[PDB]
C-alpha cells in the first residue's frame, strides 16, 4: 500500500493512514502543502500571462505581414497556434485546480489538461522533426519553400493527435500526476481494461524514439555570403528550439519512464509533479526564441507593435 | 470480461479460523496487485490487507495484524485469506479488490459472521 | 416588490416569483442569462490579460517627469485593480454570485474604488502641473511630482476605505458579479445615504471643478520645449476625455438609482457602465506609450533589449 | 437602536377578521419601507404584504390578495395590517420587516391563530 489506486485516479500516497481521497471529489492538501498548491497556481498563472501575448503577437504579426513565408515561420506560427491550444485549452483548466487542489471540473476536466500538454508537445516534436528534415535539404542539399511547408505542417497535427485522441479514445487515458494537479498518460496502473501499459510503449516508439531518430540523422549529415548569414542563424535555431525541448520535455520523460519502470513503488506526489509542471514551459518558450534568434522576424514585429 | 469469484467463508467460533478464497478471471491476473476490504455491518469498509503483483511484500490493517494473513497464487489465479483467532467485530463481507484500491469489484464476497 | 433588500445585499430583481436568493449565497441564473455570466468573464478576462502587460511593462520601463510618476503611479493602481478586483470579479462571473463571501465583495469593489479615485486625484495633479508650467503662474516651479503622487492615494483611500470603516458598505450591483458603494438601500444603520452625498461631493465634484479651473485657464492660451509641452499638455487631454468616457455612465446610473431608490430598474442597467467602468486599468498606460513618444522609444528599448 | 413592536392579534373565528399593529422605533421611519411576513406552522416564511416609503403603493401575496390589506402611519411610526375573511391557513405568526426583505428584525411577532 504506497499508492491508492481508483476507478479514475491513482493518488502517490499510502491510504494507509485512511487520509486518501480522490482527487475528483476533494482537495488534495494530506499531498503536499497547501502553499505549494498556491505556488503551482502562481507558476501557471505566469505561463497564461506570457503564454497568450507572445504566442498572440507571434501569431498576428507573421500572418499580418505577407512576407514571412518561409519554412521556419510557417512552423513558429503552427507552434504559437498550438501553444494558444495549451494555454487557453490545457493551462487554464490546471491553474484552476491548482487553486482547488484537485480536478474539480472532473474526469473530463482531467482530459482537457492532459489532451493539450499531449498537442503542445507533440506538435513541439514533430515540428522539431520537419525542421531536422528541412535544414538538411538546403545545407546538405540533397535534392535541388511555401507549398512545401504548409503539407509538412500539417504532418506534425496528423501525428500529435496520433498521440493525443487515443487516451479519449478510451485505449490509455489521462489520469492526475503527482500533485493531482496535472494529467497524463496512465504509466502507474496496469488498467489492463484501458490497456495503457501497451500505449505507452507506443507512444515512446512512435511519438518519442522515431522523432529523436530522424533529428539526429537529419544532425549527423551535417558534421560532414548573406544567403548563409540567413541560414547560419536559422538553422542556429533549429539547434536551439531543439536544445530548448531537449531540456524541457527530458525530465518528465525520464519520470514518466521510472514510474512505468516502478509501477508499484515508492514515490511522492512532488516526484512526477515538478518535471511535469516544467515541461509546460513549451507554450512559451518556443516564441521567445523565434524573436531572439530569428533577427528577421523582431525587425517586423515591431512593425506591428509600433504602427 | 473481469469475473471475481469470492469463495471461503461462513459462521464461525470466537476465536476460531477461516481460509478465504478470491478466483480471478478475466485479466492478465500477475500483472495486477490484489486487496481484501470488508464490510463491517453498521460502519464504512475496512481495507483489511494487501499483497504486491508479484507477491512479494504483503501489508496488513493494524486492526488484523499478524491474526489475519494473505497470500496469493498467480498460477491459479487465486487470493487467500488466512484468518486467525478470529473476534466478533471481524464479522463482515469480505471483497477482493485489484489495484490498491478499497474500490470493491464484483464478487458475492463473504458473510464471515464471527 | 420591485427589488428585494437582503442583510449584505441588494437584488434589482422581484422576489414576488419566489425565487430570488442571497448573491452570497446561490447563483444568480435567474436575474440574467446563464450565458451573459460566462460573457463578463470572457471581458473581464480580457480586461486582466491584457491588465497586467501593459501596466507591468509600463511599471517596469519606467523605473528601468511629474508626468511619468502619475502614470507609473497608474500602472501601480491599475495591478491593484487586476490583481485585488478584477481578479475576483472574474472569479465571481463564473459562479454567478460572491462565493468568496461579503468580504470577496469588499475586494472587488475597494479597488474599484482605489482606481477611480487615483485616476481621478491625479488627473487633478495632472490639471494643476501644466497650469502651473503652461500659464506660468510660478516662476521656476514645476520632488514636488513625488508628493503630489502620494496624495492621490491619501485621497482615494479617503473615498475607498469608509465602506470596510462601515460607513457606507460595498454591496453587489446589477447581475451580482461587481460590487460598489449602497446607492440602493437607504440602510440608515450604516449612514450609507450620507456617503454618497459625501462621495458625489468631496470625490468627485471638488476634483472636476479643480481639472476645469485649470483647463479654463487655457481658453485664452489653447520650440522644441513646447512640442514636449504640446503633447503631453495634449496628452493630459486624452486622459481626461477617457476618464470621463469611463466614469460617466456607471457614475450617472449610480446617481439615478440614488434618486430612485425603490424603483423598477432590471440588473443589467448596472453592470454595464460599471463593467466598462473597469477600461480604467487598461485604457491609461495605452494613451501614455500612444502619445507619450520619449516612453514608446524606451518601452522597445526595454522589450528589444 | 432599532425596536418593532408587534401588537395586534389573538385567536380568531374561521371567516372572521383582526388587525394588526408594528411600533416602529430607533430610526428614520418615512425614509424606508415596511413589509409583513408570517410564518406558517410548518412550512417557511411567507412575505404576505409590502409598502412603499411614502406609503403610496402597497402590494399583495396572491394567498391574500385582497382579503388582507396593509397601511402605514408615518407619524406615529406603525404600519397596520387589516387581515379579512381569515382562513385556516392563515394561522401563522406575523412579523414586519423593514426595506424589502423577508429578514425579520424584532419577532414574537403576532400568533394569529385562526
Ligand atoms: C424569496 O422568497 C423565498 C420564498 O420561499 C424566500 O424563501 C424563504 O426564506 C425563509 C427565510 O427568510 C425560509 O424560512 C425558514 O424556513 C425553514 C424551513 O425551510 C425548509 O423546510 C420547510 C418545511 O419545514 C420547506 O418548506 C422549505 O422548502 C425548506 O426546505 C424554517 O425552519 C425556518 O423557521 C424556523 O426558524 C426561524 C428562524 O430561526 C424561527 O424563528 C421559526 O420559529 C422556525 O422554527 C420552527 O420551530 C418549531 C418549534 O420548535 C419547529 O418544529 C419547526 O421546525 C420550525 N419551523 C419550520 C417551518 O421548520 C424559516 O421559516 C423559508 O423556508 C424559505 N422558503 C423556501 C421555500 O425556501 C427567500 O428568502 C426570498 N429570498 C430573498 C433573497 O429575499
Ligand atoms: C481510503 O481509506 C478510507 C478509509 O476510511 C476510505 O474511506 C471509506 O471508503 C469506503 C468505500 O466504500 C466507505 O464505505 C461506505 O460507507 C458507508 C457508510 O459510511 C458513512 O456512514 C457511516 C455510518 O453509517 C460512517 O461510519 C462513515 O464515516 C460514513 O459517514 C456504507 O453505507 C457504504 O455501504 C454501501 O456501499 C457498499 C459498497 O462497497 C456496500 O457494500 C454496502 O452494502 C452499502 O450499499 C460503504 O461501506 C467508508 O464509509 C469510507 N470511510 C469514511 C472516511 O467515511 C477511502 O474511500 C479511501 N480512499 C480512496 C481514495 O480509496
Ligand atoms: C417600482 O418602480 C416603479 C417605477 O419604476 C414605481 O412606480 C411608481 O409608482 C408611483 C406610485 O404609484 C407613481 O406615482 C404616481 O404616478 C402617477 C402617474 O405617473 C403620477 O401622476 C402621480 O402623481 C404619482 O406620483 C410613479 O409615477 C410610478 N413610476 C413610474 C414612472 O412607473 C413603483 O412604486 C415600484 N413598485 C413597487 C410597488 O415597489
Ligand atoms: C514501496 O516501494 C518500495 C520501494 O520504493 C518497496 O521496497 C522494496 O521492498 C521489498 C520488500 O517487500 C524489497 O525486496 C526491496 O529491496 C525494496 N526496495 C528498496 C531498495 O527500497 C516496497 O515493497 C513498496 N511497498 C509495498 C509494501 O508495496
Amino acid at each position: 500500500m504506497n499508492g491508492t489506486e481508483g476507478p479514475n485516479f491513482y493518488v502517490p500516497f499510502s491510504n494507509k493512514t485512511g487520509v486518501v481521497r480522490s482527487p475528483f471529489e476533494a482537495p488534495q492538501y494530506y499531498l503536499a502543502e497547501p502553499w505549494q498548491f498556491s505556488m503551482l497556481a502562481a507558476y501557471m498563472f505566469l505561463l497564461i500571462m506570457l503564454g497568450f501575448p507572445i504566442n498572440f503577437l507571434t501569431l498576428y504579426v507573421t500572418v499580418q505581414h505577407k512576407k514571412l513565408r518561409t519554412p521556419l515561420n510557417y512552423i513558429l506560427l503552427n507552434l504559437a497556434v498550438a501553444d494558444l491550444f495549451m494555454v487557453f485549452g490545457g493551462f487554464t483548466t490546471t491553474l484552476y485546480t491548482s487553486l482547488h487542489g484537485y480536478f474539480v471540473f472532473g474526469p473530463t476536466g482531467c482530459n482537457l489538461e492532459g489532451f493539450f500538454a499531449t498537442l503542445g508537445g507533440e506538435i513541439a516534436l514533430w515540428s522539431l522533426v520537419v525542421l531536422a528534415i528541412e535544414r538538411y535539404v538546403v545545407v546538405c542539399k540533397p535534392m535541388s519553400g511555401e507549398n512545401h511547408a504548409i503539407m509538412g505542417v500539417a504532418f506534425t497535427w496528423v501525428m500529435a493527435l496520433a498521440c493525443a485522441a487515443p487516451p479519449l479514445v478510451g485505449w490509455s487515458r489521462y489520469i492526475p500526476e503527482g500533485m493531482q494537479c496535472s494529467c497524463g498518460i496512465d504509466y502507474y496502473t496496469p488498467h489492463e481494461e484501458t490497456n495503457n501499459e501497451s500505449f505507452v510503449i507506443y507512444m515512446f516508439v512512435v511519438h518519442f524514439i522515431i522523432p529523436l531518430i530522424v533529428i539526429f540523422f537529419c544532425y549527423g549529415q551535417l558534421v560532414f555570403a548573406t544567403t548563409q548569414k540567413a541560414e547560419k542563424e536559422v538553422t542556429r535555431m533549429v539547434i536551439i528550439m531543439v536544445i530548448a525541448f531537449l531540456i524541457c520535455w527530458l525530465p518528465y520523460a525520464g519520470v514518466a519512464f521510472y514510474i512505468f519502470t516502478h509501477q508499484g513503488s515508492d514515490f511522492g506526489p512532488i516526484f512526477m509533479t515538478i518535471p511535469a509542471f516544467f515541461a509546460k514551459t513549451s507554450a512559451v518558450y518556443n516564441p521567445v526564441i523565434y524573436i531572439m534568434m530569428n533577427k528577421q522576424f523582431r525587425n517586423c514585429m515591431v512593425t506591428t507593435l509600433c504602427c | 470480461q473481469v469475473q471475481l469469484v469470492e469463495s471461503g467463508g461462513g459462521l464461525v467460533q470466537p476465536g476460531g479460523s477461516l481460509r478465504l478464497s478470491c478466483a480471478a478471471s478475466g485479466f492478465t491476473f500477475s500483472k495486477y496487485a490484489m486487496n481484501w476490504v470488508r464490510q463491517p455491518p453498521g460502519k464504512g469498509l475496512e481495507w483489511v490487507s494487501g499483497i504486491r503483483p508479484s507477491g512479494d511484500n504483503p501489508t496488513y490493517a493494524d486492526s488484523v495484524e499478524g491474526r489475519f494473513t494473505i497470500i496469493r497464487d498467480n498460477d491459479k489465479k487465486m487470493v487467500y485469506l488466512q484468518m486467525t483467532s478470529l473476534k466478533t467485530e471481524d464479522t463482515a463481507v469480505y471483497y477482493c479488490t485489484r489495484g490498491y484500491g478499497t474500490m470493491t469489484i464484483e464478487g458475492q464476497g463473504t458473510q464471515v459472521t464471527v
